[PDB]
């Protein structure tokens, strides 16, 4: 019922730039019923950006969230060896819960 | 300390049920709430279901509507999962997530995870 | 003192599905809860679905499972029902019933005008 | 539970004898007056309370106690006097597929004062997000049901309560209990009494 | 509720009480005793307010104090019943008389009172609007040339309301005639204020020829006279002239 | 699922007159019954819950009794308007069942 | 022994109550001191402590200073109860569950 | 002075209800309290359930709720407990014990014999 289109599918960037990662929903949503997921290769996901612009504990300041409309999007405002990894985001809306098809940065 | 302990990784075959539960403590679980999802090795997140811990009622994913349950008890204050049906397609990793509380406001949206479970169907 | 609406008369080839209305105003809406029960012509009564849209319980009979789904919205205070895989034997009346928290949820106090569906050919 | 009744008990004559027939076992605990004892003295008003909780949650009804029942539901003070009595009603009140005729309160923003009724069924927003009417993330509906059920244990099994309060005004006492007779005797030097006439 | 402005305003007169106003004080028997008691009674030769009703429509809203004696040189049954309580609103507790052809009804309730209750074949009784929270309820068997002369006593004591009637058909006439006990009502309420009713014969409406005394009671003592068959045949104001001192 | 029959299938009785309905059951269903009136053509109103209980609006001369696996509805005086279908319908555990359908007629 | 806490003040001369009736009667003429103080400590259990206990129903008062351990039915109505605890047929003895 | 007598070994299969009875003699019948524990062949004891038919109150064990009950009788001063639901693991044996007035309740004084069952196929 809810479909969050990803694009692109792969990113190259090197460190000291900026990345942008975009989910894009079909739909109306709300913002309070998103957030956006980074799991390292093999590791469990986290929680990065809860609402589209309040970040959560521990999150480091180089992420900053833009929270449009209907077509969500996190500009990375400085990149480290560690944001290297895949991600995903999830709606939280009353439509059965979905996820992306995965961001891959290099 | 606020963590999520899950079980470890199990082994079963084909038309048989698995039983995977994660144990939570660190924090005030009686106003949280878990979701589970599945993801193959080099495959995306998919999510099953959820429930809440203090009122029971569940919310399934339309695919896997008539062969997923959930349960919870409040002494073992423990979530379950209970799969039937298993399929060679099956083998995924699988997670439980809660959000923070404090018992007074809870945090918004599911923060901390699971060390996820392995699972294994073949014969 | 609660007026109940529900959907006109129907005529629909068997092949279809077949979706029902019925609206409640009068009182608190959150404390009712919606019974479906048949009226054929040829036999006596018969329960069909019983729903709490406030607490979320749904229950429908033994022998319809997968044929017959109701959901009820909260901002128009209706309920919906609709019923896939029409058959010739299903040619008959649906009431609309109410149950009320003070009372019994199961008990229907109140009853609607009903809505004569009917399948042929 | 949530929506306890509330009866005025006043100008009659009762008799609390009757109340031990209720069931073979039932709590009666009195507080701040000896139950033996009810038939003698007499208050100016009684006010009684009947509901139906879990047979487990009865202990919660009781000056100074704490939980869910007591704190959000039904909280009696801790100067109380009166007495509680409360039965099992498992054959009245329990359906195969369950009851849901009884709710009861579950989340609350703060405690209840003693004698104190709150029957609003707004949405509990848990965290900081306003839901604004929807059952999502950090919103759940205050009010859940017991499903009663016979094959459920005597731990879940419903149980009746009904709660007696007694107090007293510089308004007179009426709500006294019998006083009894015997048959006259004449002719004879005997004690009587007569209306509190030794 | 119904406001009336063809008052007539004029003073009320005064009479003097003579020697009525005497009831029994308690429920012992006694014959053939002279018996010196302490209790609250109407002094002997006392002003006493008079008020008419003809178009006199005298009603006013009086004190209560500790008491009232109520009295009424009357025929065809005007008067119906009275009004008790503090502010005469539903912010406080009221109490409320009213004598009926049917029977008499006594209701403690808070009423919404009129500002001009009365009542109007009479089926029309516009006394008040509303009757939120009140728990005390009676009924029992209604209490009834001029012809008809009803005396009331009306005590409110820690929590009781004690109302003693006595009738006689015939100013305040000369003589005696003791009240005796009639409902005893655990009302348990504040009473400081008072007010009676009328029950106008609609024709708009007219009023008959009526008239009813009213006179305030203070803590004496008198020696009452009790005859052989334990009525009250005379009394002696104690603190009215030496020679009755004396006695 | 609780099977149930209601007798007699059909009662003649007249103004007046006192009549009962009889409504058993398969099994024990503690007092879980209500009682529906149906005039022919029209939608059934309720008139009795807990078998025992009297709805508002309902006149108290409806009279039922029972206790269990056998539940008795009693009219003491009959009026015309009287004449029509009664249905039974159990709601202990799900599939809630219903009666027959009891006619009541005037005598030919 | 060992009694509730509301009824400690149940124990002195002149008294009236459930203890002091059909329990343990002290003299008009009473001399001599009385100590009591609270044993939460030792007489609790979280299960509850059903090894206290309290007679509720006897036929008249305890003359002052007497035992009664009896634990015979009560007959509380006309019919007799012939050892059984039935309808108007209590046992005397109840519990004092202590938590 | 008192004696406590149990029932024999019994073997049964899985798919049934084990019936056990425990007799003592001695002593007023009114002032005592039953209780429960099981003795696993390699393993210690494993309380189960305590009743008192005096003061008519019944408490089980949390994992044996809904297949244990213990009875008494006044009459033949008996101790009856039915067990449902057999499964393997439950070989072991069977000891009834007791609870005197002026000792506690749930400490256990006397004890049976014991007897021992065994289910298999
Ligand atoms: C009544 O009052 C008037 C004027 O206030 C007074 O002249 C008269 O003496 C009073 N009556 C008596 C009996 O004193
Ligand atoms: C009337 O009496 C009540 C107590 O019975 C008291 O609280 C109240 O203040 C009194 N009213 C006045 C005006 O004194
Ligand atoms: C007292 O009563 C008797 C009869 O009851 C009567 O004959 C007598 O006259 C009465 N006494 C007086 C003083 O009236």
């Amino acid at each position: 019922e809810i479909v969050l289109t990803q694009s692109p599918g792969t990113l190259s960037l090197s460190p000291g730039e900026r990345a942008t990662l975009s989910c894009r929903a079909s739909q109306s949503v709300r913002s309070s019923y998103l957030g956006w997921y980074q799991q390292k290769p093999g590791q469990a996901p986290r929680l990065l950006i809860y609402g589209a612009s309040s970040r959560a504990t521990g999150i480091p300041d180089r992420f900053s969230g833009s929270g449009s409309g209907t077509d969500f999007t996190l500009t990375i405002s400085r990149l480290e060896s560690e944001d290297f990894a895949v991600y995903y985001c999830q709606q939280y809306d009353n439509s059965p819960w979905t996820f992306g098809q995965g961001t891959k940065v290099e | 300390q606020m963590q999520l302990v899950q079980s470890g990784p199990e082994v079963k075959k084909p038309g048989t049920s698995v039983k995977v539960s994660c144990k939570a403590s660190g924090f005030t679980f009686s106003s949280s709430a878990v979701q589970w999802v599945r993801q193959a090795r080099g495959q995306h997140l998919e999510w099953i279901g959820w429930i809440v811990v203090g009122s029971g009622n569940t919310n399934y994913a339309q695919k896997f509507q008539e062969r997923v349950t959930l349960t919870r008890d409040m002494s073992t204050r423990t979530a379950y999962m209970e799969l039937s049906s298993l399929r060679s397609e099956d083998t995924a990793v699988y997670y439980c997530a809660a959000p923070n509380c404090n018992s007074t406001t809870c945090h918004d949206g599911f923060d901390i995870w699971g060390q996820g479970t392995v699972v294994t169907v073949s014969s | 003192q609660v007026q109940l609406v529900q959907s006109g008369a129907e005529v629909k080839k068997p092949g279809s599905s077949v979706k029902v209305s019925c609206k409640a105003s009068g009182g608190t809406f959150s404390s009712y809860s919606f019974i479906w029960v048949r009226q054929a012509p040829g036999q006596g009564l018969e329960w069909m679905g019983r729903i709490i849209p406030i607490l979320g319980i749904a229950n429908y009979a033994q022998k319809f499972q997968g044929r017959v789904t109701i959901t009820a919205d909260k901002s128009t205070t209706t309920a919906y029902m609709e019923l896939s895989s029409l058959r010739s034997e299903d040619t008959a009346v649906y009431y609309c019933a109410r149950g009320t928290e003070y009372g019994d949820y199961d008990v229907s106090h109140d009853w609607g005008q009903g809505t004569l569906v009917t399948v042929s050919s | 539970v949530y929506a306890w009744n509330r009866k005025r008990i006043s100008n009659c004559v009762a008799d609390y004898s009757v109340l031990y027939n209720l069931a073979p076992f039932f709590t009666f605990k009195c507080y701040g007056v000896s139950p033996t004892k009810l038939n003698d003295l007499c208050f100016t008003n009684v006010y009684a309370d009947s509901f139906v909780i879990r047979g487990d949650e009865v202990r919660q009804i009781a000056p100074g106690q704490t939980g869910n029942i007591a704190d959000y539901n039904y909280k009696l003070p801790d100067d109380f006097t009166g007495c509680v009595i409360a039965w099992n009603s498992n054959k009245l009140d329990s359906k195969v597929s369950g009851n849901y005729n009884y709710l009861y309160r579950l989340f609350r923003k703060s405690n209840l004062k003693p004698f104190e009724r709150d029957i609003s069924t707004e949405i509990y927003q848990a965290g900081n997000k306003p839901c604004n009417g929807v059952a999502g993330f950090n919103c759940y509906f205050p009010l859940r049901s017991y499903s009663f059920r016979p094959t459920y244990g005597v731990g879940h099994q419903p149980y009746r309560v009904v709660v007696l309060s007694f107090e007293l005004l510089h308004a007179p006492a009426t709500v006294c209990g019998p006083k009894k007779s015997t048959n006259l005797v004449k002719n004879k030097c005997v004690n009587f009494n007569f209306n509190g006439l030794k | 509720c119904v406001n009336l402005t063809t008052r007539t305003q004029l003073p009320p007169a005064y009479t003097n009480s003579f020697t009525r106003g005497v009831y029994y004080p308690d429920k012992v028997f006694r014959s053939s005793v002279l018996h010196s008691t302490q209790d609250l009674f109407l002094p002997f030769f006392s002003n006493v307010t008079w008020f008419h009703v003809i178009k006199r429509f005298d009603n006013p809203v009086l004190p209560f104090n500790d008491g009232v004696y109520f009295a009424s040189i009357e025929k065809s049954n005007i008067i119906r019943g009275w009004i008790f309580g503090t502010t005469l609103d539903s912010k406080t507790q009221s109490l409320l008389i009213v004598n009926n052809a049917t029977n008499v009804v006594i209701k403690v309730c808070e009423f919404q009172f009129c500002n001009d209750p009365f009542l109007d074949m009479e089926s029309e009784f516009r006394v008040y609007s509303s009757a939120n929270n009140c728990t005390f309820e009676y009924v029992s068997q209604p209490f009834l040339n001029f012809k008809n002369l009803r005396e009331f006593v009306f005590k409110n004591i820690d929590g009781y309301f004690k109302i003693y009637s006595k009738h006689t058909p015939i100013d305040l006439p000369q003589g005696f005639s003791a009240l005796e006990p009639l409902v005893d009502l655990p009302i348990g309420i504040n009473i400081t204020r008072f007010q009676t009713l009328l029950a106008l014969h609609r024709s708009g409406w007219t009023a008959g020829a009526a008239a009813y005394y009213v006179g305030y009671l203070q803590p004496r003592t008198f020696l009452l006279k009790y005859n052989e068959n334990g009525t009250i045949t005379d009394a002696v104001d104690c603190a009215l002239d030496p020679l009755s001192e004396t006695k | 699922d609780i099977q149930m029959t209601q007798s007699p299938s059909t009662l003649s009785a007249s103004v007046g007159d006192r009549v009962t309905i009889t409504c058993r059951a398969s099994q024990s269903i503690s007092s879980w019954l209500a009682w529906y009136q149906q005039k022919p053509g029209k939608a059934p109103k309720l008139l009795i819950y807990k078998a025992s209980s009297l709805e508002s609006g309902v006149p108290s001369r409806f009279s039922g009794s029972g206790s269990g696996t056998e539940f008795t509805l009693t009219i003491s005086s009959l009026q015309p308007d009287d004449f029509a279908t009664y249905y039974c319908q159990q709601y202990n555990s799900y599939s809630h069942t219903f009666g027959q359908g009891t006619k009541l007629e005037i005598k030919r």
